[PDB]
RNA sequence: AUAGGAGGGUGCGGCCCGAAAGGAAUGAGCCUCCCCGAAGGAAACCGCGGCGACGCGGGAGUACGAGGGGAGGGGACCGGGGUUGCACCGUCCGUCUUGAAACACGGGGCAGGGAGUUCGCGGCCGUGGCGAGGUUAAGGGGGUUAAGCCCCGUAGCCGCAGGGAAACCGACAUGCCCGCAGCCGGGCUUAUGCCCGGUGAGGGGCGGGGUGCGAAAGCGCCCGGAGUCACGGCCGCGAG
RNA sequence: CAGGAUGGCCUCCCCGGAGGUAGGCGGUGGGGUAGAGCACUGAUUGGAGGUGCAGGGGGCGAAAGCCCCCGGCCUCCUGUCAAACUCCGAACCCACCGCCGCCGUAGAUGGGGGGAGUAGGGUGGCGGUGUAAGCCGUCCACCGAGAGGGGAACAACCCAGACCGGGGUUAAGGCCCCAAAGUGCCGGCUAAGUGUUACUCCAAAGGGUGUCCCGGGCCUUAGACAGGUCGAGGUCCGGGGCCCCGAAAAUGGACGGGGCUCAAGCCGGCCGCCGAGACCCCGGCGCACGGACCGAUUGGUCCGUGAUCGGGUAGGCGGGCGUGCCGGUGGCGUAGAAGCCGGGCC
RNA sequence: CUCAGGCGGGUCAGGAAUCCGCCGUAGAGUGCAAGGGCAAAAGCCGGCCUGACUGGACCCGUAACAGAGGCGGGUCCAGCCCCGAAAGGGUGGCCUAGCGAACCCCUGUGCCUCCCCGGUGGGGGCCAGGGAUGACAGAAAAGCUACCCUGGGGAUAACAGAGUCGUCUCGGGCGAGAGCCCAUAUCGACCCCGAGGCUUGCUACCUCGCUGUCGGCUCUUCCCAUCCUGGCCCUGCAGCAGGGGCCAAGGGUGGGGGUGUUCACCCAUUAAAGGGGAACGUGAGCUGGGUUUAGACCGUCGUGAGACAGGUCGGAUGCUA
RNA sequence: GGUACGGCGGCCAUAGCGGGGGGGCCACACCCGGUCUCAUUUCGAACCCGGAAGUUAAGCCCCCCAGCGAUCCCGGUUGUACUGCCCUCCGAGAGGGGGCGGGAAGCCGGGGACGCCGCCGGCCA
């Protein structure tokens, strides 16, 4: 499946390890979403990162809110209705339906990049970002719940 | 106090045997061949006070780049830097 | 003359000055009206869930929103400056030090003066001339108000052949293999572009050669032509 | 040994062309730490059994010797150990391979050259030492060399890494007043102003029919305990939460202060709101890289990409501002030059 | 060929002399510390020998990563050899310690060379071995300063502050034991848990371009762990008195001898003649007896200059707020 | 192709130690004698030379065991001891705790285990 994953923590006091693997995750900045594969590689990266993210599984509604609204091609250009029938002949909605179920990759949208700088969210986190969400706070492992938490920084 | 380093310097059980494994080896790995390219660990025997490598380097993994004598020339990495050493094939292994 | 912080910072309000150099009667502060609008973003009202704080769906992505435009009214101020009031913040400057507001050192005020300079040798780089050659020193001749300007000056220095303590000997103007740029042929490709094949200056790896040690093998150094002069700059050693 | 040199770490330029590896997954190998254990070495309480074994006390002697306590050695049972022990043994770390991820033809990895500064470190966790403070190493996280928002102030703790003008939402944490946001809601506890302290920066052994609970044994609703008569739960034991005693200091005074008792305290949860230079959006500046144009020397204009550019001490590199004199070029001035006081504009 | 140690047997012979069997994973040995390795051996016993050699190449360690003179080690080529039937082994000791630059000098061995040329005596040069620097990456090397001077350091001691509380003062838990019986009227062994910062010590955090020492006099103030004064409780409290404890800091806590003394000792009174904090309160308030310069004497030590937390005599105290 | 036959080996105890039963086509042994080959720091004990009168008593070969030793699997102790990362979680302190990720040693009980492979010959066929 595809895995969404959101930096929280910031980017002082991280030792050069988690560094380079958040480097390496592309979340280089707070409140930055990426979307990934479920292989057991990207799972490993998201354990040893654990202490400064949180991700889940993606719904492809949420999946098409999120790239119509923060999508965003070379040069901060918004993702339009017009250049993705072009470039692909269906919808946001059915592009976003293929990517979950595994058809075709995001990189199949030509001159998007991979990363979502998305808001923070209204109310703000429902938990301390110092404790992982399963005890009650805002890290690790999330499940179907992280889909709310990007429709609240959309 | 500062302390050089010597050739069996805080090697006690590194360079230890099995209770049960004393004695020579069995022949194989006296008479074990590679050629030029291949990968092989260096596990050290202590029975064997020929041709034995420093055993700073036991325990890794060289390629073999020739064989003078009757010892195999092994190339290593040690940090960034390019090291060669000459180590009888007993106390080398293959990789698999 | 009831008020506390290193004497300042952000924002504005009193009082005062505002001819020129700033805007402005070809119209200022100001007042009224209309349009679009990013991120963001209500409420009245109605239905439902929770013991409760409250929340969910419709209202609605509506009202509003940085900023971007248009129209009408009025007729002289806006910008700027001095001082002071209020709200919040703010424990001076240079210095060694792990650590300076420091009960660590140097600090009454103002004006002038004040601290990587010159030569010799060596290593580099930026640029320019000539180029298997480069360059003159001392000095000489012409001309001139003059020490400027013009011409000569091969002594010398470095480079062209390296090895060796010395005696002494004394080498590729290319015999092969990879190969970047570039060029040529083909395919994909709207074009830039990508892939494949050949050739490939420069670059890399072999082969062969000179010399020292060696009985020899074999090793060290060197060999298929780029150096020299000049101006400026950085550093090294010696001179204070 | 308050000082130098060679390295490590920083900066600037060049060549050389197709790979590289901080993180992850699997695999091929290495290890002897934590823990554990007695199979080696060395310790360690008692009981049983067997051994004259050159112990030692005695009985027992012309000599040859035996009869018991006690010492030693061996086996078993029982109760304990090891930084300089190991029959075993992790987490974890390291080398190499294949792949994912990331970087690289806008030139990485790597190589040559020029210039440095650095040879007192501190806090924080771990290890050896020490009564402790501390001393000495190790980890590279923060200060040194670091803004802004908080913990009352605080170097190190929490959020957070910063070009400029604006709008919004969150972070640490906070919501009785100082002070922006609740005298917010549900169940329970404390009566001590205990507390109102995340850490920097908070006193114990022992004890409490003080209270709120949870388990277990005896009796066990006119049959239990207190005084064979009453007539409903009694009598014990081990535990859990809060509080109490144990608890004495010197200028007058510290939950930051006022103050607070179904709290404005504490335990288990929840619902709204407030709050940064962080995150999002709009406009502007510069820098890095690539591209197209014009200027007769280092220069100028515009376009494209930047989530993967914008703090900074020692130090390295680039551009620019200002002063005296000289060779040129173009000028100003007694209708008022330089200089000096106040003011406007870029 | 197999060791140490042990069991059973045997004339002298015994625990132990030399011998015969069985068991025996090394419990022996391996030149020397320790670790590692060694059983038809690397140990014990013998035969032969001198590879503990000559000319060279490359590589690892000292010195990881990451630079190095000198040194140690490893893998090899060639020459001449040793053992062995052969394979195979030999560049010292089974591996890890036992050692050292420049200049100069000595020895070996063959060559090159010395100013116009040649011979001779002698010298110079290349290669190899050797003589040492233990402060061991290599000076040739004794002291006092109180007559001292200079540049610095709070990178570093003494007084004072700060941290700590081993030590010191004080308190608590259990209750063996002593108390005619009775642990708790009184004392409280062994052991264990704490407070203070009033003794000493430890650390080296602030202060060395100066924060002027001990004691005494003067003066102000504060704490209670209470000596007297006020009020109480237990008692092995008859009274008069004693022992222990509690509340209580308003008041008092004095005068003298020797000694610089703080302190401690002593005297006569007294209700008692309590202990402590304030930069060990108080020197821009005082005094200067001691400490601690420059002069001098004695004892001891040193060859001497001289020194002594050993004595003794003398030895400066700045001010216009 | 058969063989209670041997020689050379690989892993080097799940293969060892200790026990019980059975055998001698060939073959392996014990065994007989020391002129010669060879040797005793004496010894034909070992090593060597010459053979088959006798024996399967021993070695050797085949089958069996769980007494000691070793080691494999399953269940319990047990996700116990220990441990990597984050933490404004609890404690006066020592030290503990929450989330994610690993995970023993010894002991108890039940099975396994008295070796498995390679090459070539002898005898028979």
């Amino acid at each position: 499946a595809k895995l969404a994953v959101i930096r929280i923590r910031g980017r002082v006091n991280v030792k050069r390890p988690v560094r380079d693997t958040l480097a390496m995750l592309r979340l280089h900045r707070v409140n930055h979403c990426v979307i990934v594969d479920d292989t057991p590689s990207y799972l490993g990266m998201l354990q040893k990162a654990k202490d400064y993210i949180t991700w889940g599984e993606i719904n492809a509604e949420t999946l098409a809110k999120l790239i119509r609204k923060r999508g965003r091609l070379i040069g901060n250009k918004p993702v339009t209705d017009e250049y993705v029938k072009e470039k692909l002949g269906m919808t946001i909605e059915e592009f976003a339906q293929k990517v979950v179920n595994g058809e075709m990759s995001l990189k199949d949208l030509p001159n998007l990049k991979p990363v979502f700088r998305l808001h923070p969210p209204r109310g703000g986190f429902r938990g301390s970002k110092k404790r992982s969400f399963k005890e009650g706070g805002a890290l690790g492992y999330r499940g179907e719940k992280i889909n709310e938490l990007i429709e609240r920084m959309l | 106090v500062q302390k050089a380093h010597s050739f069996r310097r805080k090697t006690r059980k590194k360079l230890s045997k099995h209770p049960r494994r004393r004695g020579l080896p069995p022949l194989t790995r006296f008479l074990q061949e590679f050629e030029v390219g291949q990968r092989v660990h260096i596990v050290i025997e202590p029975s064997y006070h020929k041709g034995m490598p420093d055993p700073r380097f036991h325990g890794r993994t060289g390629t073999v780049v020739g064989k003078r004598g009757e010892a195999y020339i092994v190339e290593i990495k040690d940090g960034s830097k390019v090291k060669t050493l000459f180590i009888h094939p007993v106390h080398l292994r293959p990789q698999k």
